[PDB]
């Protein structure tokens, strides 16, 4: 007469997690959490938070990789088909696709275009995503004054959600989307934990591999991601953040 | 704090270059980088207290060599100071004039 | 742009209230007195305004409360400032002038 | 029945969508929120927020 | 500093996670970028740091 809902969820999470190559940092945490979820009575108010936690922790891809095109010959045509000039930027992207073909496994970088307004800095990003073939996103940071967007919340607060980067990384099933931060230099000083500090943890070329947003507390690697920025003028940016990133100049 | 140009040359020769080379996958034979070129790079273009900017410079030259080999023509890029201008672009810091007498 | 929705009183930014109060998707919003927006003590509101007014990019406006993008390209903005110098350059470029 | 609980609340939402032509994107989001509302308790700070 | 343990879902402050994970009482904790702390409303983490 009775069913097995607890076993239902305890298996369906397991089944979604089967195909991914789950790192060992996670597997133990997800397992102990899955047991803790299995004990408590279904209506208990704490239980929901854990059914949510797992719903995020098993959702974000762990090594699933949107395969990116490698040959550069075909990539040329789609790159040139709807823009003109800007030869230096296209030369950079050709360098990148070439090296990716040479070393095997896909791998990312950080870039930062800057120049007089209306030159085309923002319409090219979509074309680059169509060329390399990795999936697109966009993330305006104009005027923001709340660090939570880059770092989420601690999960004992009601309705906490992970920072906007993880929502991106879930919305596109792949692991290495082309994030496009935008208008980085107009990020505001928010009179309490101004966001420009938090970005420093995210953009280190080497430390980036252990990002630690609060909500799902297990560190997530991000080195594959291909960030891009834009900046009307390159003076406002705080010095270390100016230093992390290459500065192409359209 | 700080870094004298001598320390920057030693670090670039024994830590950065091999590491960036493994990161880009080029065989060591395929793209020689003479220590004289590293001296030129430390002196003219990358001249500041940090080390990151030098890493971006050497990484740039290796990338351009990669694209030249994988699809272009030369079977061994050979960086030389005479050619260096086309790999790293316009130099920033002009050399001081040298009088002879 | 509203707040994050995990706070207590979060409500979506002013424009979404406008876009609910008038059932149509293409109201004639009339931002007014653009010259005299505040500046220089917190993050510039102007830095948010660009995201609305870009003629093409606005088609994926993303209010923080309801994070799902809200297409609003059909809207017909208008703006009315009495001297066209104070407006910062990146914003002044987006919007054509017409001199009464 | 002056106060609704689970069934009718979802019902009135799902029917209110009808005349609108929603972009295909947000139907997923609304679906997860609906099912999550269905499993959630009628009294908790989570429910009223969602 | 964690939470009070009486709230739903409360968990200990981050440093105790570091001890329970390193599993030794003398780790080389490395705080980073000390100067960027926000020290504003309802917090003052700089106080807890002292
Ligand atoms: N080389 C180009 N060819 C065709 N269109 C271009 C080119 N450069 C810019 N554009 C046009 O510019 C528009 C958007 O440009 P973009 O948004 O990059 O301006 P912007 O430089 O980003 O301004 P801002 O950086 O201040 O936001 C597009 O409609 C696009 O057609
Ligand atoms: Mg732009």
């Amino acid at each position: 007469l009775e069913k097995d809902d607890k076993d239902a969820i305890e298996e369906k999470f397991r089944e979604r997690l089967k195909e991914l190559v789950v790192p060992k940092h996670v597997m133990d945490v997800v397992d102990e959490e899955l047991s803790k979820l299995g004990l408590l009575d279904n209506h208990s108010s704490e239980f929901n938070v854990t059914r949510n936690y797992l719903d995020w922790l098993t959702s974000i891809p762990w090594g699933k990789y949107s395969n990116e095109n490698l040959d550069l010959a075909r990539a040329q045509a789609v790159l040139e088909e709807d823009h003109y000039g800007m030869e230096d930027v296209k030369k950079r992207i050709l360098e990148f696709i070439a090296v990716s073909q040479l070393r095997g496994s896909t791998q990312g970088k950080i870039l930062c275009f800057y120049g007089p307004p209306g030159v085309g800095k923002t319409s090219i990003a979509r074309s680059i995503a169509r060329a390399l073939n990795r999936e697109y996103f966009r993330f305006s940071v104009g005027g923001m004054t709340d660090v939570a967007e880059i770092k989420g919340h601690r999960r004992t607060y009601v309705g906490a959600m992970p920072g906007k980067i993880i929502q991106c990384l879930k919305k596109t099933k792949t692991e290495n989307p082309l994030i496009l931060i935008d208008e980085v230099d107009k990020i505001g000083r928010g009179y309490q934990g101004d966001p420009s500090s938090a970005l420093l943890e995210l953009l280190d070329p080497e430390q980036n591999a252990n990002f630690l947003d609060h909500y799902l507390d297990v560190p997530v690697d991000l080195s594959k991601v291909l960030f891009i920025c834009t900046a009307n003028v390159t003076d406002t940016i705080p010095e270390p953040l100016r230093d992390r990133m290459e500065m192409i100049n359209v | 704090s700080g870094y004298v140009a001598q320390e920057k040359l030693a670090i670039a020769e024994r830590y950065l270059v091999p590491q960036a080379r493994a990161l880009c996958g080029l065989d060591e034979s395929k793209a020689k980088l003479s220590s004289d070129v590293l001296t030129l790079l430390i002196k003219q273009y990358c001249r500041e207290s940090g080390v990151r900017n030098l890493q971006k410079q050497v990484e740039k030259v290796l990338r351009k060599s990669a694209y030249k080999i994988v699809s272009g023509e030369a079977e061994s890029v050979e960086v030389t100071p005479e050619n260096l201008q086309d790999f790293v672009g316009k130099p920033v810091f002009t050399v001081e004039r040298m009088y002879d007498v």
